[PDB]
């Protein structure tokens, strides 16, 4: 990709394209696509402490961001372009799943409902680390409750996985950037 | 309905009638009588720093561009185009000399001149009018310490005497700090609530903290988390609670100066709040080099709400009865370190933003609260907001506006609704000066 | 629309305008005269059978919390907190003896009284008079058999009054047969039908069944599958028709003990209604005995429907003129072996549940003929339930009410629309009294 | 709001208020004033050419069947059932000799009668009036060339008539070429804009293109392609404007015989278009045999547009105030070789069709349009149609009706609009004519 | 997963978890996926009978149910926790698609579109009956008819899968717990 | 499939079911699973000219209709049955791809967000022409812009895929039938 050409591709999407064009690895691919599966069925069924412990890498930065409209021709303003919805540490996913589990936590019973749907899976090794994995993915997450509410997201993930304790490959980094850009959906309280 | 006669908010303020919060004829009577009428929040100075930067912005339903002169000033403008009604800016924010419009190519200046019309010549020759095809202009465009308010209508109040009472709690954070950063773009979600729903919290709701936010207060290790459950009450003079004329309000809980944010932010934030307050002791004086240190929940009539040292601020944006888009900022210091600024940006977001945590909590309170506005049972059933009614004061020697000097109370509920009712059944700014002429009288009887 | 003198439904319910399926002005108005004022399903015993027990339900737009006392009398309260209007219970069904608002905590008790306010000596004091400020009180709660309804109007008729003779049709299966037990959770699914659409079916509406049914009359094995296609007619003497003063009426289909239900329940069903039927020829008669085994459609005014011995019980709660919430639960004879209540419940859902494929026939019709009545062209037109007029009776020596005896016809439709323009122009019950002092003469003209 | 004294629309058409896209009151008031009064197109001789074909067809909100009948001639029916208001057909075209009504299985034949009603010998007896229960018949109906159109009004004037002046302009194409045919089925997609945006866009805007459709024209190889970003303006006499009485007007492009259709059309096109143009001066004259050959954008007042020699063919069905059902088909010559039709008419779905890219650069400025009409500061703006206001004439001895005789300008909105603001503000024909009896000079004044 | 610490997990979802964390044969996860997929394909295009022959058991139970909203907390309250929208043997499935394919059901005319997404796939043997495979998938289904009407259903699907006649794999139980209590899609018609 | 039987069953759509039930090829699925997935990331992306360089062969058709509903009994009626809402070769795709990077192109500032779903990848040699593929897809495509827009589209796409230039295999064919009649996204200006 020449982004000169391409005119609408972002350097950062031509750099992550490169990255699974290149080597591609089927049981890599296959591994990747294990990993996502199970960490979804755990979110869906709200083992968060689990996900934690099977998912989630102690060194973790857990990000999603809504970027601020701008002109396409835009080269002169210059300011934050982003904010983080989530920017979260291991210790602050921490938070967030004891929040989830507090039994004075009033909006979660009656208990709500998730079903995830994770597609287009990719999975490359770093060229330069070799224990760090490149896995994108994207996610249609389905939420219900209280009867008649029903929010549906849609994300890319950019995700690194890394072998853990017992060597069990865990999420170091997610990255999204939101597309939508007002959520119509009450809240962003979902891991994406 | 006849909102000259119809008595939607009781005396003193002591009770509203819940349709308020699910009409959609009010809510467009509130368009006239609310949103046109009074100041509302556009943009920072830290947004639009430099000449030609611009961002759009709601004033009620209507959009507006909002942009830094060349001379310094700021002009905002209707975001309709003066030919054919098209929608002239479709970003959030950018720099320009002027927009054009995408449909037949007209061209305004960032001024909101029409400065160019393709083809004149050809097509109008000297026969179009240009100098009365200028934006349609918001009237009033005014600053209070770099927070730019706007008001469609020519005759309101000076914003500093808009603020009235409450402009002298906000000072020693948005002046004698040495100024307040604007810290962008906001998160941006879609509620099912009323606007006054998540307004009359901030304006005046202490007593739900415990119990609502009891999750958050448990989970989140933040300074007010004693309250956890409602496991404990406040000590006596924990803070107090004010409102003013034109209907803005706040809680201060004294020294909660690390407000909602974690553990992790506490040490470094009480620390940074304390040095500056020994700084203002000598400046300002005890009592006011204390108030900028202490957590304020305020709302400037009607729709802009705040937490200073949590650094939340707010705008409840209409959309109808049942519908409000939420705007989320963060505000910071500006002398802080901007390590610091970056890591308090992102825990506003964090406990309130599009997946604040806290925030969450307020969810179903607000939505449901709001749609059962409009159930045929509860229309003419009354909300009440009278805890502490009789015991308010007014003109105190050290804290001005109607005050109720207990951390918790409905004082602030009581003023906000006070000022709402007298503008719903006013036809102009001078009708609620008459209806305001014995304004905080009514909020202490008793 | 002037509803005092609006002809909505003509002299002897003969026609009705087609708007009336479609306006969101009327359907505000039916609000208030109907909902407001009528008998609303709630719940049955077997739901709530102990002290604490309590479920949700719809009476109209309002939702309201129902719950067991401790001395076995039966409550309803608005769901709606009496501090600011947040909706106090999330769940369909529990056990509590009271119930904490998620906002500010108070607490009511299952009695609806309000027992308890946090902190209420540090903040109210003795100021808050929580003895007015228990919740809104459905004003009126009656059972009929362990069936439990609702109305909010102090002035209704006693629920067995209400029945008028439509209860002497629905006695022999709900009291004599030793008792019915209703087994929940119900299916709830939304339709964009106007709410008198599936009501105006039920209560009077064989004729579609052969036609808008045939492929599940031919695909699902049941006993009225001889009409699959309009290929046969019901004998003559096969049924007949009711309908009441208070609106209630029914279709009675002779022996169709078995119903909807498919080949593999009809042995067990019509040997179980055959056994039970012969032992109460002798307790009383052989008609009213054969009523208990005889298919009933029937709708209790305005918007509960069931079919007796198919077991289906609905209720269409409305939402707006186009949108209904239908629940569905299953009827059950409590003497019944548990094995077979089982069996039954389910075929009551896989017939008009949500998945309900003879449910689904119905979809298209109610939506469509619904929809239409929004059509500029179709609003002022006249839906007709002139089918059987000018051949009805009243004060029949065997069977009561005002009678069509054909099993096919509108009679019911008839009652069903007098009543509603009855309510509909009048303002409270005494005026529908007034307006109904010649209901059955009404019906039976020509 | 008074419709007999509001000025919607101001003197000589110059401006309309911008709440006339956005206001749900005067859509519901359009239904009467505009749709049920005006002619609406309904299909062509070529989508129902044999006896039973029939199609539907939205008028207004309303919708119909189209069928062709046994003696040749076309009658027109609502789509609603005569017994319970169900609606008869789900399809969309097909072939029939009756519609039979999936709810009670009443049968109406393709000339609307009530030829069957089951079992009604053992039902209804002799006492059903099937004469009086035909459906529901539009009143008129008539054809200009192929393409019929439908009028709900008995005193509507003539189609014919009712073209007024543009009918001179579109016989050469609809006439004289030796006929059109309409290819089917239409495109269909929902807009969030109101009906007269795009209506009055296809009028006469030749002024947004070389600036809205800048990337179509770059991209898409065209004729008009020199316009792309105003980078040229068509020169001294390249076209004209022209409105009539009746509201209908349209823009004619000199020789634009390509019209949007891409390079790999270009040179086929303009030799078959100038070859029937050779044979046709001999026939009509040099001038309207030009005419054939050229670009007209028209809107047959009031929803109903079309580009020839484009052959864009368009119906911008109303739904709401912000909401537009687009309906789009292609017509092309009649003697066309077979394989040029069939790329002629995926062209037109290519550039104007649900994925057209030349429609796609219209969206937002139609549906943003729209939506401003409903924002508060808006809503009693002033939307502009001045452009070439004091240069049109009126009886050319060459070009009939009112004539501006240039390219680009808003003559043609002028014209639309007048008509517009003459129905609302009228309750019959007859009110309208004597709106209308100095049209001309109302819009030639100055 | 410890259910008494990770509280909003039920019993019932901890034990399905289990099942697929341990032995993991990714040729099994491929043949389900394959098995679903042609399943998927078979319903979409309305081929019901093919469906019954090809995929479905004669011993199957096949069954979607919705759940009544509880408290969290409550533990006192014993009624039937749910009902059922399906609970069809194979005769019961066998009556539906004769309604599905009779041609005076008024409903399916104009003819019906569907359209389903099968995503995260699972599979593991039973570890008792080494002839039952149990397969875990989550669908959207997308069901488009009369020009405007479109219904999107969101679910998570616990199926059962034996080796039958010609030693074909056939779906023998598929449970869904419907995750919307209120429906918002006009009715449930469809087969999940 | 005896579409005799199964009444439901179109002959087009009874003879695609075939192609895929009989020789099923494991590493040809997965081939198929790569090139679809890498064909929607660069288009997500918006790299259109290398979507067009990588994936799109010099014979294309492009084809999306839309299908006239009519009554499942009709045997009269004979008119066209449905209109092309695509129907591209090479150029016709290079003149919408030109459309999309053009800086006059308003609708394209700022930028918008494309996400696609692709699920239920079959694939299978054509067994006439060796070095035709045939690969069956379901797309969910979610496009979100201007703050609060978002539409969802879903389909069903008939691929034929042949190696060309490098012997990068490349698509040939695309149809797609779709399942709304009438479009609630304001356009079907996306690439399926
Ligand atoms: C929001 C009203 S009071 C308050 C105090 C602290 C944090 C959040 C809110
Ligand atoms: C629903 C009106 S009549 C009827 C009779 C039998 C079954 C279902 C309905
Ligand atoms: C649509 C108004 S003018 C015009 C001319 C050419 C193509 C398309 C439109
Ligand atoms: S609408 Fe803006 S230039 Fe015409
Ligand atoms: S709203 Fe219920 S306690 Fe305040
Ligand atoms: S509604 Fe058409 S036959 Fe009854
Ligand atoms: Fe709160
Ligand atoms: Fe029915
Ligand atoms: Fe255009």
């Amino acid at each position: 990709i020449n982004i000169q050409e391409d005119k609408l591709v972002s350097a950062h999407d031509a750099e992550e394209i490169l990255r699974f064009f290149n080597c591609h690895d089927s049981a890599l691919q296959q591994e990747a696509t294990t990993l996502l599966t199970q960490e979804a069925h755990l979110l869906d069924i709200q083992a968060y402490r689990a996900w934690l412990e099977h998912c989630v890498g102690s060194e973790v930065q857990y990000q999603v961001i809504s970027r601020e409209l701008r002109a396409a021709s835009e080269r002169r303003y210059k300011l934050n372009e982003a904010m983080n919805v989530y920017n979260e540490n291991f210790q602050q996913l921490k938070v967030r799943v004891e929040h989830q589990l507090d039994p004075q936590n009033w909006g979660n019973s009656p208990k709500l409902r998730f079903t995830r749907f994770i597609t287009n899976v990719q999975a490359a090794m770093d060229v330069n680390d070799k224990e760090l994995l490149h896995i994108r993915s994207n996610v249609i997450l389905h939420r219900a409750r209280r009867g008649n509410q029903v929010d549906v997201f849609y994300a890319a993930r950019e995700d690194k996985w890394k072998r853990g304790e017992g060597g069990v490959r865990k999420l170091v980094q997610r990255f999204v950037d939101y597309p939508e850009r007002i959520l119509q959906t009450h809240n962003l309280m979902v891991f994406l | 309905m006849n909102y000259n006669n119809k008595i939607l908010v009781s005396e003193s303020g002591l009770s509203q009638k819940h349709l308020i919060h699910g009409d959609e004829e009010l809510f467009q009577h509130e368009l006239k009588t609310i949103f046109a009428r009074n100041w509302l929040f556009l943009t920072h100075d830290s947004l639009i720093p430099a000449p030609g930067d611009y961002v759009t912005a709601k004033m009620g339903i209507d959009e507006v561009i909002v942009s830094r002169q060349n001379d310094g000033s700021i002009r905002a403008f209707l975001n309709v185009c003066r030919h054919r009604g098209k929608t002239l800016v479709s970003v959030e924010a950018g720099n320009a000399k002027g927009f054009v419009c995408s449909y037949h190519g007209w061209g305004f200046g960032s001024n909101g001149e029409l400065q160019s019309v393709p083809f004149e010549k050809d097509l109008y020759g000297e026969s179009l009018n240009k100098k009365c095809l200028g934006l349609k202009e918001v009237a009033r465009v005014e600053s209070f310490h770099g927070f730019i308010y706007g008001c469609f209508d020519q005759e309101a109040p000076p914003l500093m005497d808009y603020l009235g009472d409450a402009a002298w709690y906000l000072e020693p954070m948005f002046k004698h700090s040495g100024g307040l950063e604007l810290v962008g773009p906001p998160g941006k979600v879609v509620i099912k609530a009323n606007w006054k729903a998540p307004a009359e919290n901030f304006v005046g709701d202490a007593y739900h903290v415990g119990w609502t936010h009891a999750s958050s207060l448990r989970s989140g290790e933040s300074i007010f988390s004693s309250l956890a459950g409602n496991a404990a009450l406040p000590p006596e003079g924990a803070g107090l609670q004010m409102t003013s004329k034109y209907g803005s309000g706040m809680g201060v809980l004294w020294d909660g100066y690390s407000g909602v944010h974690s553990a992790d932010l506490v040490p470094e934030l009480m620390a940074f709040g304390g040095a500056k307050q020994e700084r203002l002791n000598k400046e300002i004086g005890d009592v006011r080099a204390r108030i900028y240190r202490s957590h304020l929940n305020c709302t400037v009539f009607p729709n802009n709400s705040m937490l200073t040292c949590s650094g939340v601020f707010k705008v409840w944006n209409p959309i109808d009865a049942n519908t409000t888009e939420v705007w989320t900022y963060a505000i910071v210091e500006k002398d802080m370190p901007e390590d610091l600024k970056r890591r308090l940006a992102d825990s506003v977001q964090r406990t309130f933003g599009p997946a604040g945590f806290w925030e969450s909590d307020d969810n179903d309170n607000m939505e449901t609260a709001s749609q059962n506005g409009k159930k045929y049972q509860s229309r003419d059933s009354d909300l009440l907001s009278n805890l502490g009614f009789g015991e308010d004061v007014y003109g105190d020697a050290v804290y001005p506006g109607v005050v109720g000097k207990s951390a918790i109370g409905e004082t602030s509920y009581r003023g906000f609704y006070r000022a709402y009712q007298a503008h719903v059944s006013s036809s102009n700014w001078a009708e609620f000066e008459h209806a305001s002429s014995t304004w905080h009288t009514e909020l202490t009887k008793t």
